[PDB]
RNA sequence: UCGCCCUUGGUCUAUUCUGAUCUGGGGCUCAGCUAACGCGUUAAACACUCCGCCUGGGGAGUACGGUCGCAAGACCAAAA
RNA sequence: CGGCUAACUCCGUGCCAGCAGCCGCGGUAAAACGGGGGGGGCAAGUGUUCUUCGGAAUGACUAGGCGUAAAGGGCACGUAGGCGGUUCAUCGGGUUGAAAGUGAAAGUCGUCAAAAAGUGGCGGAAUGCUUUCGAAACCACUGAACUUGAGUGAGACAGAG
């Protein structure tokens, strides 16, 4: 047709001698990802996948930005309007496009060439090679709008050493190319003035092999080594700190440190953790701790019943109460359903991980092509 | 694997006799008087033997299931002071009908002599042309080589090769079979050699323009 | 950052300063012009140092030859201990220093040779071609590029500013840069040091 | 031979079609292929720096100044011109007039030369 | 039009042929763009950008290394959509390979499309 | 060039090596 | 459409001795072209517009005719 | 039946008699002339002459040339003619899409049936012209504008014009 032709401006392809590439371009909201947008991606991937003729396939992002993200406002006009299909449909054709990414036959390469958040890092970091230059910022701050690190980010969390994850996944905390390469989320390193170099040269390889990719990459990639301000020279307070059993013992240990010790780190932690929704810190650390002992496809699995639950407004709205402070009223000062963390409890964060198949439905759960695929990572 | 043994021992005895030499140009060196014309003779001796050794690793081979074919026999002739020098010069070349093809020009004093010295040297310059679906080229393609104009034009299946003998023998030897050619100018069968030879190499197959565009290419009756 | 480090230990052998007039085929390789000089970019030098070195300690895993061709009198010593380093037992000194100054030594290896005198020295060509010609000829005092190139041989060579089409077309590995007598011998260290290390990942 | 192509490329189309038996250092250069860069345009750059007017100006001076260049200790130490034109710079980034700021650096070299001087002045009092 | 088109597509192959990566165009026209954008999308060039083109206009193009020939007819050529794929079977020399570029009451369209859409018109060009 | 504009913004990496200040003596 | 060395006549910038840009005139050359010799930004290169001219040698730039010229002759110009 | 061109020996002749499309054969061992013998190609035909196209890109639209091989006018100026920048607007002559009329039959092409050296039907083609109604990018025409090609001015010059 030809009302297609925005998904495809949205969704570029560019083709080389063996590989192809695909390009985000949706500078209006940041490269952020649409229903088509994710629809388009899993076609290409899977026409790449069956084609003999390419070798490898990228990821690059136009802009500043290489994804945002997921595009929550459609998302949201839709739950407002009573019929929640359109989240659901949404979020199925995302997880499986990550579970695809985890999955694929082929090398497959991300270039992160700036503010990644959210899925946008669910796309790319299951992948084989990922890319970070000097523009590169990660975030998660789903809990600061009321919602989860979806999109298996309780997959690659969950495997950072120590208790990262956790901090991450609770404070939101941005992470630099440099520490990225630290923590082992990115392979490769480069300036962003030296991209067109490393661009032209993975664009006429005519190999298959990943061990000459990888060799390329690092031929032509950058040497760093992370600053003594990093994060990562911090990573004993995160083990003492974020490795307790529940988010009250965190929120108090740091909190008496605060008292006694008066320590800045601390407090910065405490405003970061403070401007997150009670409900959504607990169940967080429940995935992010349960995600650490099991393969993708589950995780993407209880990712999905998180993400249906919370759509469902079955026992908070904080998404679409997080989505409009921070996205339509934007006075950024939501108030949660509970305002305390202390009001929330077992019972509703277990309806979040409950076996929603066992209530007699069958497209509350998620499909993967587990037969098929045959999973291998 | 009795080539690679045979040719194994004399690859370690051309090396110890290297060692030999370099031992008793060593000793050369420092040596003077009768024990150095001495020396000088062992060492020429070492020399002979191992410019026989050498002699005996050159043994021409040809290729099994390879058709080779004369082109041009020519008398060519050079004049001095007593008269007129006279030898043959011998065009052929080589084939495997899989796309294989080669050509050598060799020049001696008679015209089996020629014929060999290019039969030993045919296997020495092949080329590997690509054909679409066994038979015939990929597109109409157009070269020269000096005043020498090559047309090709791909045909259907049941054509059949309409060419000269030379365009002829090389494209069989190519492996082709459904072709339609015209060769315009000069007909100078050496020119016309490698005129085959150039536009042969300049097709661009469905996969090289699938390469150079980064797009799929595919045949239109799959479509 | 390290990678500054490794750029600033390339600017201190000076393997960045080119002579002026460069040719169409270098102007990738440079940076600009200055003071009377092209001025050549060191990072695209380690890439193709890192390439060329790469390829050399790949080779020996699959036990190729690699002969050294040096013609400069001023890297004497560093490639004679490359090439004792790499060739093994099978290193001739009198060969590495005399054969290539015959032409067709490679494209006419098998022909004979006779002995004359004290003379220039009795050498005969190499029992095995090799895999790999590494060349340090600025004044393209030998043939080796053009009987490589005609006998289909990889070329690891250094290309100053001012080399042909000619040339420049026939080498497989160029590393632009100026051959200082420092950085000769940085790039011998750094291709030594890959082909022993590659070397003794086989027990030899 | 009359096929395009690079070595690697002329090579991998001779040995799959069964032409020339496949050689040693095949496998080496498909492991690590030779290097590629993109397209320049063939426009290289006069290398100019924003104090050069001002180093060239110091070369309207007294020329005997340093043994710096014959030296060969060391290519990044600056020169008494370069720290001369960088002085210069920097003050006129700062806002100052411009013959004022060559005066000042001007008067602060001819400062530190006869420091200097009569720092060597001690010295050969103690030699 | 027609001698300033075949100056710009000459340039291109000329600069193409020097292993360049940009050209400058001048003078250009409503026409040469819409060449270059059928070049573009057929992956022949890499890019192209249009400056100041209501007062006097010039366009650089970002090049690649993939085109061969660029020609602009320099006479009068009618085709009909029923005449298009005849004239590009005799017009292209590989007769498979490249594009013959129309003027169509559509718009100026390339000849695959001219066909799909059943239009014909003058023929600009083409490439290959 | 990220590199060489870096380290150009530093002391004299432009200075004539010996033999090329020789030439340029002989020359003249 | 890669450059290098000179030179004519200007202009600008200079940083004390040179750079830049036009303008013509030369030498050399990467490519590309050429039957070969060679040409090569003043092309015989990559393209295009318009004009003149060629179609085996000899007979022949001859015969005939017209126009022009004081003449000498000139221009258009065959066939057997 | 020497080579081009598939097919060879004996006898006779001796630059004669003769052959010959071209190159060339014949002057004592002629596979080339003439006869014997054998053989090759076509075959109720087969050669020779005339005539046309092809090969001939050898008048080159497709598809050639002009430094040294045929061929740049001695050099200009200009008539007709041919060719030749940009944007916006209008228009509908060319252009383009569809419909209608016409494009006789036979012949060429496709297909089937018939027939057995024989016929016919239905199509396609007939690349065109006229009329009607759409399209509006290009060419032409009209209007308003632009400055990159051409031409002026002011200020500096050089020159065996
Ligand atoms: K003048
Ligand atoms: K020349
Ligand atoms: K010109
Ligand atoms: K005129
Ligand atoms: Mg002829
Ligand atoms: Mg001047
Ligand atoms: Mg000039
Ligand atoms: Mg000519
Ligand atoms: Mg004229
Ligand atoms: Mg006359
Ligand atoms: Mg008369
Ligand atoms: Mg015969
Ligand atoms: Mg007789
Ligand atoms: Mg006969
Ligand atoms: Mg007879
Ligand atoms: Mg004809
Ligand atoms: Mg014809
Ligand atoms: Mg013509
Ligand atoms: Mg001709
Ligand atoms: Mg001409
Ligand atoms: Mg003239
Ligand atoms: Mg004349
Ligand atoms: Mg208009
Ligand atoms: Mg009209
Ligand atoms: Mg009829
Ligand atoms: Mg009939
Ligand atoms: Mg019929």
């Amino acid at each position: 047709s030809a009302s297609d032709a925005d998904v495809q401006d949205q969704v570029s392809v560019e083709g080389k001698a063996k590989s192809r590439a695909a390009i985000l371009d949706r500078p209006s909201s940041l490269n952020a990802l649409s229903a088509p947008m994710v629809g388009r991606l899993k076609r290409l991937y899977e026409s790449w996948e069956e084609n003999p003729a390419i070798s490898f396939v990228l990821m690059k992002g136009s802009g500043k930005t290489f994804c945002s993200g997921a595009d929550v406002l459609p998302l949201y006009h839709s739950i407002n309007e009573g019929n929640t299909e359109e989240c659901k449909h949404f979020f199925g054709s995302l997880y499986n496009f990550v579970y695809l990414q985890g999955t694929y036959l082929k090398p497959n390469i991300a270039i992160m060439d700036g503010v990644t958040m959210g899925c946008g890092g669910g796309i790319s970091i299951p992948g084989m090679f990922r890319v970070a230059t000097d523009k590169t910022v990660l975030a998660h701050p789903e809990v600061q709008i009321g919602f989860h690190p979806d999109a298996g980010a309780s997959y690659y969390l969950s495997r950072l050493p120590g208790y990262l994850g956790e901090y991450l996944a609770l404070t939101g905390q941005k992470l630099d190319g440099v520490e990225m390469i630290a923590c082992g989320l990115a392979t490769h390193f480069c300036l962003h003035s030296r991209l067109g170099m490393v661009e032209e040269r993975i664009g006429k390889l005519l190999t298959d092999d990943p061990t000459v990719i990888e060799a390329s990459l690092a031929q032509y990639s950058d040497l760093v080594y992370p600053d003594n301000t990093s994060v990562l020279h911090k990573i004993e307070m995160i083990d003492r700190y974020f490795g307790l059993d529940t988010v009250e013992e965190i929120i108090e240990a740091m909190e008496n440190e605060v008292a006694d010790s008066g320590n800045e780190w601390c407090k910065k932690t405490l405003k970061q953790v403070k401007e997150a929704s009670p409900l959504s810190l607990k169940i967080t650390l429940q995935s992010i701790r349960e995600g650490r002992f099991q393969t993708l496809d589950q995780c993407l699995t209880r990712e999905y019943r998180i993400s249906l639950c919370g759509v469902s407004k079955t026992v908070s709205g904080d998404f679409c109460e997080g989505i409009r402070a921070r996205l339509v009223d934007k006075d950024f000062a939501p108030k949660w359903d509970p305002p305390r963390l202390e009001d929330v409890s077992k019972d509703m964060v277990d309806c979040y991980f409950s076996p929603a198949t066992d209530a007699d439905d069958s497209e509350s759960e998620l499909k993967l092509p587990t037969a098929q695929r045959e999973p291998y990572f | 694997d009795d080539m690679k043994e045979r040719d194994d021992i004399l690859l370690e005895k051309l090396n110890a006799i290297d060692k030999k030499l370099e031992s008793k140009l060593s000793e050369l060196d420092h040596t003077f008087g009768k024990k150095g014309k001495r020396l000088e003779e062992e060492i020429r001796d070492l020399a002979e033997e191992r410019n026989a050794l050498t002699e005996k690793k050159r043994q021409p081979l040809y290729r099994k299931g390879y058709d080779v074919h004369v082109i041009d026999v020519k008398k060519v002739a050079k004049v001095t002071k007593g008269g007129r020098v006279e030898r043959y010069t011998a065009l052929m070349v080589c084939g495997n009908y899989e796309g294989v093809i080669g050509y050598a020009k060799a020049k001696a004093e008679t015209g089996q002599s020629a014929m060999q010295k290019a039969y030993e040297k045919c296997f020495q310059n092949l080329h590997y042309i690509e054909r679409h679906e066994e038979h015939t080229i990929a597109h109409a393609i157009q070269t020269s080589y000096k005043k020498t104009k090559l047309y090709l034009w791909p045909a259907p299946t049941t054509t059949g090769m309409k060419a000269g003998r030379v365009v002829k023998t090389m494209l069989l030897l190519a492996g082709f079979k459904n072709i339609k050619s015209k060769v315009i100018g000069s007909r100078n069968s050496y020119n016309t050699v490698k005129a085959v030879l150039k536009a042969l190499n300049a097709v661009e197959t469905p996969k090289d323009v699938q390469e150079k565009f980064g797009r799929t290419v595919v045949e239109k009756y799959l479509l | 950052t390290l990678h500054g480090a490794v750029i600033q230990k390339l600017l201190n052998t000076g393997s960045h300063l080119g002579r002026r007039a460069a040719e169409h085929h270098f102007k990738q390789y440079a940076y600009g012009t200055r003071n009377g000089m092209t001025i050549i970019d060191s990072d695209k030098t380690l890439i193709c140092l890192r390439s060329a070195a790469s390829f050399v300690a790949n080779l020996a895993s699959a036990r190729g030859n690699i002969f050294f061709v040096n013609t400069n009198p001023l890297f004497d010593e560093i490639v004679e201990l490359t090439s004792r380093r790499i060739q093994g037992d099978a290193y001739n000194h009198n060969r590495s220093t005399n054969l290539w100054k015959m032409g067709g030594f490679l494209t006419n290896s098998y022909s004979p040779k006779k002995f004359r005198s004290r003379h220039k020295k009795l050498c005969f060509g190499p029992t095995t071609m090799p895999d790999c010609v590494v060349v340090f000829d600025a004044e393209r005092k030998s043939s080796v590029v053009l009987e490589a190139a005609k006998l289909q041989i990889p070329v690891v060579a250094i290309v100053d500013p001012n080399v042909p089409l000619e040339f420049f077309e026939k080498i497989t590995y160029p590393v632009p840069a100026r051959d200082s007598v420092k950085f000769v011998y940085l790039f011998c260290n750094v291709i030594t040091k890959c082909f022993v290390a590659e070397q003794m990942k086989m027990g030899i | 031979s009359w096929m395009k192509g690079d070595l690697l490329s002329k090579t991998r189309r001779l040995v799959g079609g069964l032409a020339t038996r496949e050689p040693v250092w095949l496998k080496a250069m498909e492991a690590s292929p030779p290097p590629v860069f993109p397209r320049s345009n063939g426009n290289l750059k006069k290398i100019v720096l924003p104090e050069d007017p001002y180093v060239r100006r110091f070369a309207r001076k007294h020329p005997e100044a340093k043994l710096v260049e014959p030296n060969k200790v060391s290519a990044f130490i600056p020169d008494p011109a370069r720290v001369y034109g960088c002085r210069v710079l920097e003050l006129t980034k700062n806002g100052i007039s411009e013959d004022d700021a060559m005066s000042v650096a001007n008067m602060e070299y001819l400062a530190e030369r006869k420091e200097k001087k009569k720092a060597y002045k001690r010295l050969k009092e103690l030699a | 039009g027609r001698r300033i088109l075949n100056d710009a597509l000459r340039t291109i192959v000329n600069a193409e042929r020097r292993g360049k990566a940009s050209v400058e165009l001048k003078p250009i026209s409503t026409v040469m763009s819409s060449f270059l954008r059928i070049m573009k999308e057929k992956g022949y060039i890499k890019n192209f950008q249009v400056h100041d083109p209501h007062r006097v206009g010039r366009i650089t193009v970002d090049l690649q290394g993939r085109v061969n020939d660029c020609k602009a007819l320099t006479y009068r050529q009618d085709v009909k959509a029923k005449e298009i794929e005849e004239y590009t079977e005799r017009t292209l020399p590989t007769r498979q390979w490249g594009y013959v570029v129309v003027t169509t009451p559509d718009g100026i369209l390339d000849h695959e499309e001219a066909i799909k859409r059943n239009v014909g018109g003058q023929v600009l060009g083409f490439f290959y | 060039m990220h590199y060489m504009g870096l380290f150009s913004k530093a002391g004299n990496i432009f200075r004539q090596p010996r033999a090329m200040q020789a030439a340029n003596a002989m020359l003249q």
